[PDB]
């Protein structure tokens, strides 16, 4: 019937929002889908309502629309921006350990500022002795046996880190925000305000 | 109007995220800037300048205030009022049929707060694939993930986020259950209600129209309010 602008409008922006909320599972999104879902009875039009919604997708969002085969009618949003930040792990990484190193540095922040070896060397594996050995040596850790290894941050880490950072890596390493652990949370935030004097 | 790939990437990333508080934004705002290196405008100026841009879309970025401590946080929110797609295309159905039943149990309560115990019961109900209790658990949890529901003390109420998503729609549903703050005239999930009458306010709105006064008195009925007045939200 009489559809105005806004209805179009509104048509096309629940044709957007459809493949931004699919997309982020890298669906990937069929047309039959699409045409069941949002289109509707506005199918006559689709063709129109498809491109309004690529532009919009493309000028607002900064995703390409591509069909990930030809002649397959499925569609994926590809990001048009600047690669880095979900980015670079296809292309570009840092050296493997110190990714190992962030989980030792964590997993004492985890336990309390402290953590026995024995336990860690349970977790490591699944160079785990010699790796931990100078990464003490670097004063990225500390091996004092004094009343078994006992391990803190040493302190070559508090100027190449902060217990924030190492906050913000635990909340990436499975989902979660620091806000979840207000037990580690609160003392970052008077170690935070503390970098500033 | 003008959009820069600063304002894009903003986007993107406030939309991984479900909802943020107002200085995260600011950090996100900052941080788009810092990866493309001009004058860091101001927040409001920044957000006011996207909307303009989504207004063809009708959908904004909406601030809104927490119900607990009232500290401000920021939504990509639909303008429309059938707003229930934005998990009806993230969710399956069942997992929709569960949000709705512990929807309809948060807002009937008079906490604001529906039991784990209490929504566990409706499984049976639930439309769609059949579940159980051991995957509802979890998808309870996923709730809480994605910032649709907050779990206090083995209960759950509505995230902030949530409400400013679909406010719009809770009210065109269930305009009986609803209940709407007597400061703001907003949805109402959980606040304080005075025992003379029955009229309800958003915990941080009994704490800026009762602040700094030494003897609080219902706007309505003029009697002394009973219970604790908190102190409003500052960012410090
Ligand atoms: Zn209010
Ligand atoms: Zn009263």
């Amino acid at each position: 019937g009489p559809r105005s602008q806004k209805q179009l409008e509104l048509k096309v922006s629940e044709l957007v929002q459809f493949l931004l909320i699919k997309d982020q599972k890298k669906i990937p999104i069929k047309r039959a889908d699409i045409l069941k879902h949002v289109i509707g009875d506005y199918k006559d039009i689709f063709p129109d309502l498809f491109k309004r919604a690529a532009e919009r997708l493309q000028y607002v969002f900064g995703y390409k629309l591509v069909e990930l085969e030809p002649k397959s009618n499925t569609y994926i949003l590809i990001n048009t921006l600047e690669p880095v930040e979900d980015a670079e792990m296809r292309g570009d990484q840092g050296t493997p350990t110190t990714g190992l190193l962030m989980i030792v540095l964590g997993l004492i922040f985890m336990k309390g500022n402290t953590l026995k070896e024995t336990e860690a060397w349970d977790f490591l594996r699944r160079p785990k002795k010699l790796i931990t050995e100078d990464f003490v040596r670097q004063r990225y850790l500390e091996y004092r046996r004094i009343p078994d290894y006992e391990f803190q941050w040493g302190p070559r880490t508090n100027l190449e880190l902060s217990k924030m950072k190492v906050l913000k890596f635990v909340a990436k390493v499975h989902n979660q925000d620091p806000k979840d652990w207000p037990a580690q949370y609160c003392e970052a935030l008077a170690d935070e305000e503390n970098r500033a004097r | 109007g003008v959009m820069t790939d600063v304002h894009r990437r903003f986007l993107q990333l406030l939309m991984t995220h479900g909802v943020l508080e107002e200085w995260d934004v600011k950090r996100l705002q900052t941080h788009c800037y810092k990866v493309h290196n001009a004058t860091v405008d101001k927040l409001e100026d920044f957000i006011n300048n996207i909307n303009s841009v989504l207004e063809s879309l009708y959908i904004e970025i909406k601030r809104g205030v927490t119900e607990d401590d009232g500290r401000p946080i920021y939504a990509l929110v639909n303008l429309a009022t059938t707003s229930i797609s934005k998990m009806a295309t993230d969710f399956a159905e069942n997992e929709l049929d569960l949000f709705r039943k512990a929807l309809e149990l948060i807002i009937d309560s008079e906490t604001g707060f529906a039991s784990s115990t209490n929504i566990l019961n409706l499984v049976d109900q639930l439309k769609g694939k059949k579940m159980r209790k051991k995957e509802a658990e979890q998808v309870l949890q996923k709730f809480v993930q994605n910032k649709w529901l907050i779990e206090k003390e083995g209960e759950f109420t509505l995230h902030g986020r949530a409400i400013l998503e679909m406010e719009q729609y809770i009210r065109e549903t269930y305009p009986d259950a609803v209940k709407i703050c007597n400061i703001c005239h907003s949805l109402l999930i959980q606040g304080q209600s005075c025992e003379t009458c029955g009229i309800r306010m958003h915990l941080p709105c009994v704490a800026k129209y009762f602040q700094s006064n030494a003897e609080p008195r219902c706007p309505h009925c003029n009697d002394y309010w009973p219970h604790e007045i908190p102190k409003v939200f500052d960012p410090e």
